[PDB]
DNA sequence: TATAATGGGAGCTGTCACGGATGCA
DNA sequence: TGCATCCGTGAGCCTAG
């Protein structure tokens, strides 16, 4: 099945994307009835929450990364062998 | 440098009797060519008073 | 319901729609504890019915609830909810931040690529904050509140202070933004120098990302403010970092016309 | 805990009235000679929340000690103003009015 | 924009609905930007 | 100087009076000079005929008029009042019963009043009604886009005053008509009106495929009565179809002339068109208790006629400047005064039933409230009154002239297509196709020919000479564009010896369409090339050789030039710069002939032939709206004798009469380091040390005092808190001294407010008791300088309540208003554009050293880079330089006539008499060529631009000929390695200043709903960081950038706190929390009965409000 | 459609 | 151009990953006040005000700059993330 | 109908003015029932107006004081021609009234505007959006409130616990009330003039602290 | 608190394109 | 099952105002 863009970003998963981009009371309205649930998957989800996107500096690929210097990484690398 | 007009309170004034605005008084004022003949001198203040 | 300089009261359109509901709800009580007649209990039901809805969508249906002596319609919680003015694409898609500032944007060929001009008066107001604490650091003032009071007048700033946003500016940078923002290159990081005068000073080679002129044209800027804000302008979003097209792969940092024609 | 999901559902009347802190019975906002909200009206500090910080509406409470006291002479719990922005209030219709949205 | 392998994690969707919307302005014997909007 | 005008045509007439469109429209429809015996029905007079008599008891209308008004122009603007008139109406009551006569003359508020140049002041504020151009009333007819052999035929009468009505030929056959969204068949309405089938099929019948959809047995069979009720039926659904209900309302809708009104256009229009004559402005008539037709079957037949194919009917151009017309201030203000005076007329009919019915008297009878609100809101609130653009005296000119499609009664911006905002053939000499806004607005809004004038039906009407014969007389005819279409129209530049056309073929105009034509042939001409444009583009000289894109950027710029103190009128002038400054009022004048006897700085004193000795006063220093000084110098001396007609004054931005929006420059055409890139502009510091591009401003600062509830505000010198470094420049009462310097952050006016009942914080009791001082039981709330301001205390306006003939708005105890002015320099930022639309921004201010100059040590004044030329097609500028140049150095200026100017041999003559000037003074002076001069001069034959093997003096005048010279860098002191264009340019400061434009903010105002910034530098608001750009940081992938933007900058109050407290601190900026807008949409959403959940990762609900909203 | 009307109905029917 | 940014973009395998490490780094050296930096006294990097070379304030520069040096160590899960903060504040107190 | 009402409004009051007549009409005085009627149904028209028509209700005897105003000031003003002054108005008002009475009535007779007003002929500008907030403190002066109480805790070390613990019970900094002088002195086992003597000389070592290091001075404003 | 009084009134005007529901042959 | 026809909804960004 082929749609227009306009029809096919009113027809995704995120009710937060779909009522803050067109047609706000019709897909609030049958969001509402469907007690449906944005998971904040997309960027405009978490824009509208004000939380850290999911791209760049907030991929999860790269979220958790750590730096440590190897005098701290040689010191804490004897502390966990003391035990 | 500075110029002082007596009854004038300000650069955007006008003086009673006189055709000129103080913008225009002062722009003359510029050119103005004053030689000092004493080198060591460096500040004047010249006085006019004129009527009529 | 709040009071202006004026001493007058500015209001909600929801007031006014509310008060339609309650005034019309408890005259239906009313109607009904007396044993009103069908005909005048029905016209009140199908008055609170309409009311209801002129609260929640007005216009949806019937005419637009009006205020008295205007054509205007009252705003519904509807009308707030949705629109380009509405709250999600006008406030929660976007806003307007602090930390910011906007001038008229000026050639500026000496620049490096990843530099800017930003006039001294709009960085003294865009690190403020920083400002206050270098200066308290300096000896330049007993503590925050004595260096905001000295900043406030502008015949109270010295020399110090001007040194002291020198180095509270060192190696960050600053967001420049021209509008209409058509792709992710109308946003750039640069360093600024500190020039007297008004003007943002653009480098040349990003004019031609920007679709900026100097006919007129003006740029806002903001500040990044955390540590991981500023990695990130300077990393990501530095100019001299952005030289090709995300749409081509070309060059769009390339020369313009007058370097072309000189070579 | 922190987010990670956003759910929106239809509300029932006893949702709608758990919300309530209080109907709004009289149409008044706030009074001509005091400027200070209508009792039972659409501003009323004893359904939505207390002007200022921490002070009861006539003046009997008026700090940090008394948080969560109802005052007895006024009816206004001495919290933060910024409740104001937060507290739901309700009308209870006479006859039920359809909601506008499932309707057109 | 780099000429090498794209970074995990990059906004593609935004980067590539920017690319293709920003020269919209310029389009114009030609059916054009309402063309663009047709397909 | 001398003045040399070139230019072959001479003019028959002058420009009319350029304001006359709004001047003689006001006048017409006030009629205060006629008296009221002697006025005609129309305007005012005609609203007063139109609302009365006013029936059930009898009031009607005997005349009105007007007095004197109560304050003049200047202290209108000083006190914000209105400039107004008093309206009186005398109007006698009468009871048809008794006979009783009461007669009284009521007073029904104040009209504003037209000024001198065709502007108002409303409120103290001066605004200007714009034109309105709107789809002429009548009867049209307009193919049916669904069936090509169909075609709809539209009565549409004045906005406001009827429906439109739509008549068709269905596919079925039948002719519907279709009134106020909803159809019915003609044949009903036509039976309505008396007509039967003999009749009509004798009318009708010559088209034979029509008359028989037309027929209706039943129709037919039904008596009028019968059709009426019938009709009423169709019309309203539901209400009972009384008689006499049936009859009010078909009434009303087709017939009554208080309740539909075609125009006198409409009217003119419709028996042009169908060859009819109309009675009044109505479709029928009710004459002896049957409505009788005179509009329905006119326009029947046509149509019938033109759906068959008859010869002589057409469809109609709906552009056709002949089909729309112009609504001027006179006919809008009349529109809202009838509006006005119908509610009055509401509340009288009310009242005539209320009451006693004995005692009764027209000033009981008669509440003015409704007309003095409706005509308030017309002149206060209307679209169509704009604040008047008064930055230089042509910006209130043109916007005087200015033409709106927009507007109540007219179209919104999405109903604008392409057909309106066209430029018509029929524009040709009354609307300028050049002068109109870019972007969104373009085509809808535009200006008034010169020469164009708006007739009394609101066609607007261009001249034309008559030619009979080979003659052209001198005798004009001002034809509307349907008149126009009927000759053939030759060109104004056709040769002529004398009065006879010279040449055996001379171009013209056919309904536009140009055609090559014999001289016998020839019906009427062109009278000028200036009748095309608009007054701006009119002041833009060589226009032949510019592209019309930018000659409208420049003819729309001249209208933000700022009035400089030292101004100049162009070297290059077209003409009609001293009509400007006449029409406009800038300049001042001597009535009559007579001598100087006194000059001053303030005032001309000027004794008349007649003995009387006048006096004018001399606007000097005032505010205009957009803070251009408006400022008048004498430009006479004592005793110097004048004549009727002579100057006496200088307005601001006027040269001994002339217009003066800029100065002339020195300018080079050449690239410089980069500093020109782009549109930059490189300007000497010498322009800055003789005060070119030197411009005054003026802003009023005003601050209220008023009664509270905890005390009064006090405008006083005795502020808490506040040093006497703080409080120097105070005078006794607290306000600024007159001509005190004032800096961003200074008291202008000290006031003290009442604190707010508050219970000070235990840290508070505390220090108070630590430092033993009382807490003030009043607030510093007084009017500092804003960021960026600043300048000189030249005026202060102070107000109390109780002081004589002052009284304030409810509450408000006194009003101060602080004028500071200010001598802005040029600066970078600033932005100069020349007359083609050649626009830019000052770049790098250059000390004299750095300038390009010539040999003889002369440095340019501004830098221009060439590359701003080719792809702007604007050649005219580089003939305005070359044309510079020679009169720079012969010391003249010259007018170059629009379409008729200095052409190129001339300008070489006068270029080559330059050259003269240039090279023998440095020839006799005792200097030969220089080195570098012959270096140029050899990279100028490899350039092919001079003869080789010529003398060195015989190839710089070549090339001084094609306008280039030799210019040395003043830098190296080596030459340009090639010659270069330099000349005398007119250049003007633009009003878009850096000064106005800077603004920064940290953190400021929030709203109070959204808790994000305020907007707008007045307000100290913060950038809108838009969807747009959140999409540039998303696509970036800067993450936490984009977080900050929408927490930290904004809506999170707690995280903005935690920053700014951490900024300060030296911390690391804290995590962000949740976005108090968000929270907002939570709880609408409520509002709205929508559960709003914020859920864990285990479906548990999740509070962001932190308990503060659940029980 | 109209309340008004639809009240002026009702009332013509009494 | 940021100096050796080339050479930065090639320790990682994202350029985010890159900006993460040294936003990260840049945060311990703000809180531990530089005294745990991998630079030595002649590789400190230095700005110029009017009384001579001074630290440059720019932890995000300093950070960079040892990222360039490359005794630091970076990756995800290498130590529990109270044992980091705990060991860092005992070699580098506050 | 404009007065605030709607027709709908007006007609279910006029609805209410109608049952109330019925229920007091006494057919025995043989007038047609339209009169009584008429009169009932006028009264509860004009009550509901007065009750609803403003968003700041006011009283009822306040509104027809407002409107014999409002009459009076346009019958001077058609027989002046010319708007009337707070004076003449007063004048015409007679007995009991004055210039300040006219004036304030007024300001109480005074309308809320709209915060939707449109700002701009176009559609993109509120005129709340030009409103700001005063309730809500400001990033800078909830940090000078934070930075008061560190500095003041900073210069209440400089004490004794209990010569600060007396400062911090007398002036609210714990539990937000001032405890009296006997009730510290029973707090502290030690007579009421004792704890004012400590509290006394506290005091006098924080006005010296202070004289000495002028650390909570720039806090004075 | 009483003479009788008994169904409103403004509309509004030069766009357009599409998607989806209703309405007829 | 197929069309006309109606209703509802959307129609660029920032500045100032
Ligand atoms: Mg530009
Ligand atoms: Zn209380």
């Amino acid at each position: 099945l082929l749609m227009g863009v306009t029809k096919s970003a009113l027809s995704t998963k995120s009710w937060l994307s779909a009522a803050s981009f067109q047609n706000t009371t019709h897909v609030l309205t049958e969001a509402a009835i469907a007690g449906k649930k944005d998971e904040l998957i997309g960027l405009k989800e978490n824009v509208i929450l004000g939380r850290l996107i999911p791209a760049g500096t907030g991929s999860d690929f790269v979220r958790f990364t750590q730096v440590v210097d190897q005098k701290t990484l040689k010191a804490i690398e004897e502390a966990r062998k003391e035990a | 440098t500075s110029v002082y007009i007596e009854d004038v309170l300000h650069e955007f004034s006008t003086i009673p009797g006189v055709k000129e605005d103080v913008v225009e008084i002062i722009l003359n004022l510029k050119e103005l060519v004053v030689r000092f003949l004493n080198p060591s001198l460096q500040t004047v203040t010249l006085l006019l008073k004129a009527e009529g | 319901m709040v009071q202006v300089d004026g001493g007058r009261f500015a209001t909600s359109d929801l007031n006014d729609l509310y008060r339609r509901l309650i005034n019309r709800n408890n005259r239906l009580k009313k109607l009904l504890a007396q044993g009103a007649p069908e005909i005048i209990i029905r016209n009140e039901k199908r008055m609170l019915q309409e009311a209801v809805d002129a609260l929640l969508d007005n216009g949806r249906r019937g005419a637009p609830v009006t205020n008295p002596g205007s054509d205007r319609p009252l705003r519904s919680l509807t009308d707030i909810l949705s629109g380009k003015q509405g709250r999600f694409r006008q406030n929660l898609l976007g806003k307007r931040v602090d930390y910011s500032g906007r001038s008229v944007i000026v050639v500026g060929p000496q620049l490096k690529l990843h530099q800017c001009g930003l006039p001294k008066r709009m960085a003294l107001e865009l690190f403020k904050p920083f400002l206050l604490k270098k200066m308290e650091e300096k000896g330049i003032a007993p503590n925050v509140k004595a260096a905001r009071r000295m900043l406030e007048r502008q015949r109270d700033i010295k020399d110090e202070v001007w040194d002291a946003l020198e180095e509270v500016i060192h190696g960050k940078v600053v967001l420049l933004n021209r509008a209409p923002t058509l792709h992710r290159l109308g946003i750039q990081a640069f360093q600024p120098v500190l020039v007297e005068g008004q003007s943002i000073q653009l480098h040349p080679l990003v004019c031609e990302a920007f679709n900026a002129d100097f006919d007129g044209d003006q740029m806002a800027v903001h500040v990044p403010l955390s540590s991981f804000a500023q990695a990130e302008a300077r990393i990501q979003m530095l100019s001299a970092h952005n030289l090709l097209s995300p749409a081509s792969g070309e060059p769009l940092a390339k020369p313009s016309r007058d370097i072309i024609l000189g070579l | 805990k922190e987010v990670r999901k956003v759910r929106i559902a239809l509300a029932s009347p006893e949702k709608i009235r758990s919300w309530s802190y209080g109907e709004v019975e009289k149409p008044e906002t706030i009074n001509y000679r005091t400027l200070k909200p209508e009792r039972d009206g659409l501003f009323d500090e004893r359904i939505f929340g207390p002007i200022k910080d921490y002070e009861c509406a006539c003046g009997k409470y008026k700090r940090q000690r008394f948080e969560g006291k109802v005052c007895e002479r006024c009816g206004v719990e001495v919290t933060k103003s910024i409740v104001r922005r937060y507290r739901m209030g309700h009308i209870e219709l006479a006859t039920p009015a359809a909601h506008i949205w499932f309707v057109k | 924009s780099m000429a090498r392998p794209v970074s995990i994690g990059e906004a593609v969707g935004i980067v590539a609905a920017q690319s293709i919307g920003e020269p919209g302005t310029q389009l114009t014997i030609t059916q054009g930007l309402p063309r663009v909007i047709e397909l | 100087m001398e003045i040399k005008r070139f230019g072959r045509i001479r003019e028959v007439i002058p420009l009319p009076p350029l304001t006359e469109i709004q001047v003689e429209s006001y006048r017409r429809a006030l009629q205060a000079d006629v008296p009221p015996e002697k006025r005609e029905n129309v305007g005012i007079q005609a609203a007063f005929r139109e609302t009365f008599p006013i029936e059930e008891l009898v009031l009607d209308f005997l005349e009105y008029r007007l007095g004197e008004p109560p304050f003049p122009q200047d202290e209108c603007r000083e006190k914000d009042l209105t400039y107004q008139a008093p309206l009186y109406a005398r109007l006698q009551l009468i009871h048809k019963d008794t006979g009783l006569i009461k007669e009284d003359e009521v007073f029904l508020g104040h009209i504003p009043l037209m000024t001198e140049d065709g502007s108002f002041i409303i409120n103290g504020a001066d605004r200007v009604i714009v034109s309105q151009i709107h789809r002429s009333p009548g009867v049209y007819f307009t193919p049916d886009p669904a069936r090509p052999g169909r075609y709809i035929a539209s009565i549409i009468p004045l906005p406001k005053r009827g429906p439109w009505i739509d008549l068709e030929v269905e596919p079925n056959g039948v002719v519907s008509m279709k009134v106020n969204k909803r159809k019915f068949p003609l044949v009903l309405l036509l039976r309505v009106l008396g007509y039967d089938q003999e009749t009509l099929a004798r009318e009708l019948g010559a088209y034979g495929e029509l008359v028989q959809g037309l027929m209706d047995e039943s129709v037919f069979a039904m008596r009028p009565e019968e059709a009426l009720i019938r009709l009423f039926t169709l019309l309203r659904p539901g209400d009972p179809p009384k008689r006499d209900k049936a009859v009010a309302y078909v009434y009303g809708l087709i017939a009554d002339p208080r309740r539909y009104d075609l125009g006198e256009a409409g009217r003119y229009k419709a028996e042009e068109k169908l060859g009819i004559r109309l009675s009044g402005r109505t479709l029928a008539r009710f004459e002896d208790g049957e409505f009788k037709d005179e509009v329905f079957l006119p326009t029947l037949r046509y149509l019938f006629a033109l759906t068959a194919g008859v010869p002589g009917h057409e469809v109609d151009d709906i552009d056709h400047l002949g089909n729309r017309r112009i609504r001027t201030v006179g006919e809008l203000m009349t529109d809202q005064f009838r509006v006005g005076l119908a509610r009055l007329a509401r509340g009288v009919r009310e009242r005539m039933l209320m009451g006693s019915e004995d005692s009764l008297t027209p000033a009981k009878l008669v509440n003015s409230r409704p007309l003095e609100a409706a005509i308030r809101e017309f002149f206060s609130r209307s679209q169509l009154s704009q604040f008047k653009d008064e930055t230089n005296p042509l910006s209130s000119l043109r916007h005087k002239r200015r033409i709106s499609a927009l507007g109540p009664g007219g179209l919104t911006r999405e109903r604008a297509g392409f057909d309106v905002r066209d430029v018509h053939r029929t524009h040709y000499g009354r609307i300028c196709p050049v002068e109109t806004p870019e972007g969104a607005n373009i085509g809808l809004i535009t200006s008034l020919a010169a020469y164009a004038r708006v007739d009394e039906l609101g066609f607007i009407r261009t001249p034309y000479r008559r030619v009979v014969g080979g003659v052209v007389t001198d005798e004009v005819v001002y034809m509307t564009a349907t008149e126009e279409d009927r000759y053939t129209i030759a060109q104004a530049n056709t040769p002529l010896e004398g009065n006879r056309i010279a040449a055996e073929r001379v171009v013209a105009r056919r309904k536009g369409e140009p055609v090559i034509v014999s001289p016998e042939e020839v019906e009427f001409m062109d009278v000028s090339p200036k009748q095309v444009f608009s007054v701006n583009t009119n002041l833009i000289p060589f226009l032949e050789h510019d592209d019309a894109n930018r000659a409208l950027m420049g003819s729309n710029m001249q209208t933000q030039a700022v009035p400089l103190i030292r101004a100049q009128a162009p070297v290059v002038m077209t003409g009609l710069e001293e009509r400007v400054v006449r029409d406009s009022l800038a300049a001042l004048y001597a009535e009559e002939d007579g001598e100087v006897a006194k000059v001053d700085g303030n005032r001309i004193v000027v004794r008349y032939e007649d003995g009387r000795l006048v006096e004018y006063p001399l606007r000097r220093f005032y505010r205009s709206n957009q803070g251009t000084a408006l400022d008048q110098r004498p430009r006479v001396v004592v005793g110097q004798r004048v004549r009727k007609g002579d100057l006496l004054a200088d307005g601001p931005a006027s040269e001994n009469g002339f217009l003066a929006l800029g100065q002339n420059v020195l300018v080079a055409i050449m690239p410089f380091d980069g500093y020109n890139f782009e549109d930059a502009i490189v300007i000497s510091e010498e322009l800055l040390k003789r005060d070119f591009y030197t411009s005054i401003h003026i802003e009023r600062y005003e601050i209220e005092a008023r009664d509270t509830k905890l005390g009064p505000e006090r405008i006083t010198r005795d502020i808490p808190h506040l040093s006497e470094a703080a409080l120097r420049d105070l005078d006794e009462e607290g306000v600024v001294r007159i001509g005190a310097e004032v800096k961003p952050g200074d008291i202008l006016v000290g006031r003290t407010s009442f604190k707010g009942e508050s219970e000070p914080t235990p840290e508070e009791r505390l220090l108070r008791s630590i430092f033993g001082e009382k807490a003030r039981d009043v607030k510093d709330t007084s009017l500092r300088v804003p960021p960026g301001e600043g300048g000189i205390v030249v005026r202060t306006v102070r107000l109390r309540r109780g002081d004589p003939g002052v009284e304030l708005k409810p509450g408000v105890r006194e009003v101060v208003r602080v004028y500071v002015a200010q001598k802005r320099k040029l600066q970078v930022g600033d932005k100069l554009a020349n007359r083609h639309g050649n626009k830019g921004v000052v770049a790098k201010i250059l000390p004299v050293e750095d300038m390009p100059h010539l040999p003889d040590g002369t440095p340019v004044d501004v830098i221009l880079n060439p590359l701003g030329v080719p792809s702007r097609m604007n050649l005219g500028q580089i003939l305005e330089t070359h044309l510079g140049l020679a009169g720079y150095f012969l010391g003249q200026r010259y007018i170059s006539p629009i379409f008729d100017g200095a052409k190129e041999p001339e300008i070489k003559e006068l270029l080559a008499q330059a050259f003269e000037v240039y090279f023998g003074k440095r020839k006799g002076e005792g200097f030969g060529v220089d080195k570098r001069e012959v270096e140029v001069l050899r990279r100028a034959e490899k350039l092919g631009l001079v003869t080789p093997g010529k003398t060195p003096e015989e190839q710089l005048k070549e090339l001084f000929l094609q306008g280039k010279v030799v210019l040395y860098d003043g830098r190296t002191g080596e030459p340009i390695e090639g010659p270069i264009v330099v000349g005398q340019m007119f250049i003007m400061k633009l009003y878009h200043m850096v000064e106005d434009k800077m603004h920064a903010r940290s953190t400021g105002p929030y709203s109070l709903i959204t808790q994000q910034p305020l907007g707008g530098k007045a307000q100290f608001g913060g950038q809108r960081f838009g969807e747009m750009e959140v999409w540039a940081l998303e696509a970036y992938g800067a993450a936490h950038t984009l977080q900050e933007m929408l927490t930290l900058k904004s809506d999170d109050i707690e995280g903005r706190n935690a920053a700014y407290e951490a900024i300060i601190k030296g911390e690391d900026v804290p995590e962000p929390s949740v976005p108090e807008s968000f929270r907002v949409l939570v709880k609408e959403l409520q509002a709205l009965a929508l559960d709003v959940q914020t859920l864990d990762e285990k479906d548990n609900p999740v509070d962001i409000f932190e308990g503060l909203a659940s029980k | 459609s109209d309340p008004v009307r639809q009240y002026l109905h009702e009332i013509g029917q009494v | 151009a940021e100096p050796g940014i080339d050479k930065l973009f090639g320790m990682v395998d994202s350029k985010y990953r890159l900006t993460v490490v040294v936003a990260k780094r840049a945060q311990q050296l703000l809180r531990h006040g530089f005294k745990n930096t991998v630079l030595e006294p002649e590789e400190r990097p230095k700005m110029q005000t009017l009384e001579g070379l001074f630290d440059d304030p720019n932890a995000v520069t300093w950070a960079m700059k040892e990222l360039l040096t490359g005794r630091l160590v970076f990756g995800e899960n290498l130590v529990p993330e109270d044992r980091l903060q705990k060991e860092m504040e005992r070699l580098y107190p506050v | 109908t404009g007065r605030g009402l709607s027709f709908l409004d007006l007609i279910q009051e006029g609805n209410q003015g109608l049952i109330r007549a019925v229920e007091k009409f006494e057919y025995k005085r043989r007038f047609k029932f339209s009169t009584y009627a008429t009169w009932w149904i006028r009264q509860a028209i004009n009550r509901a107006i007065a009750d609803q028509a403003r968003t700041i209700r006011i009283p009822v005897h306040m509104v027809e004081t407002i409107n014999k105003l409002s009459r009076t000031a346009r019958q001077l003003q058609q027989e002046l021609g010319r708007e009337p002054t707070y004076e003449e108005i007063a004048e015409a008002m007679g007995p009991g009234w004055d210039a300040k009475r006219v004036e304030e009535t007024l300001k109480i007779a005074q309308e809320p505007v709209s915060l939707e007003t449109p700002i701009g002929d176009e559609k993109d500008s509120f005129y709340g959006d030009f409103i700001p907030d005063e309730h809500l403190p400001s990033p800078v002066d909830a940090a000078t409130q934070s930075l008061l109480s560190e500095e003041l805790e900073k210069a209440l070390s400089k004490l004794s616990e209990r010569e600060a613990m007396v400062l911090k019970l007398r002036k609210g900094l714990i539990d937000g009330r001032e405890h009296t002088l006997e009730e510290v002195g029973a707090f502290f086992g030690v007579t009421r003039e004792r704890i004012r003597q400590i509290e006394n000389k506290a005091l006098r070592k924080l006005k010296y602290h202070e004289s000495r290091t002028r650390k909570l001075r720039d806090f004075l404003d």
